[PDB]
């Protein structure tokens, strides 16, 4: 909702975003998809 | 619905008990999925480090000559919860600036699953700091930051 300029966000908007619906960058999706699976 | 740019963009690698070299973050919604694909953070592997990078600084404490690590340990699944945001908007977020009068120097962010024998579900989040002279105002924000929450631990190390 928020986006300062400055790119230095304030603590309850930038942690709100936490329930994000994006995907992580490929690299990270890939590993941590075969980190879990390596654990169960 | 547009994302959320970081002041910096940082490099996500994985270090298992060298590196393993991972991908770029650049927005806040980006960093936050990388959070909850490493969740929960307490059932992570013991003692391997999930590590940010500020610009892809080498994590090590060798390019850190004399700076300070400031450290987070939480105990339970619920301080983790509060504590580990709190620290990426500190960091990421760049909230820090708010008390180190432009950039803080907080380059390298580490989190780890470290089991005790009375709290299983323990992590340690480390902040690395390049200059030395902010740990005292980084350090204070911390403390004032988790103080609602008691069982959250707050301290500072030389590097």
């Amino acid at each position: 909702s928020s986006y300062p300029e400055d790119c230095v966000y304030e603590i309850a908007e930038f942690t709100r975003l936490q329930n994000t619906k994006c995907l992580p960058p490929k690299g990270i999706l890939q590993f941590a998809t075969d980190l879990w699976k390596e654990s169960g | 619905e547009k994302p959320h740019p970081l002041k910096d963009r940082w490099f996500v690698s994985y270090f298992p008990v060298k590196g393993v070299e991972l991908d770029w973050v650049s927005t806040a919604e980006e960093l936050h999925a990388t959070i909850n694909a490493f969740s929960p953070l307490t059932l992570l592997p013991p003692d391997d480090n999930l590590v940010f990078a500020r610009e892809k600084v080498e994590p090590f404490f060798e390019n850190f000559p004399n700076g300070m690590r400031v450290s987070v340990f939480t105990r339970t699944k619920v301080q983790a919860t509060q504590a580990v945001p709190l620290v990426l908007a500190a960091v990421m977020g760049e909230h820090l600036r708010t008390v180190t009068d432009g950039p803080s120097h907080a380059d390298v962010v580490r989190i780890a699953h470290k089991p005790g024998t009375v709290y299983p579900e323990s992590l340690r989040v480390e902040v690395w700091l390049r200059d030395r002279s902010k740990v005292d105002a980084v350090t204070k924000y911390f403390s004032e930051m988790l103080a609602p929450h008691p069982g959250i631990r707050v301290a500072g190390r030389p590097i």
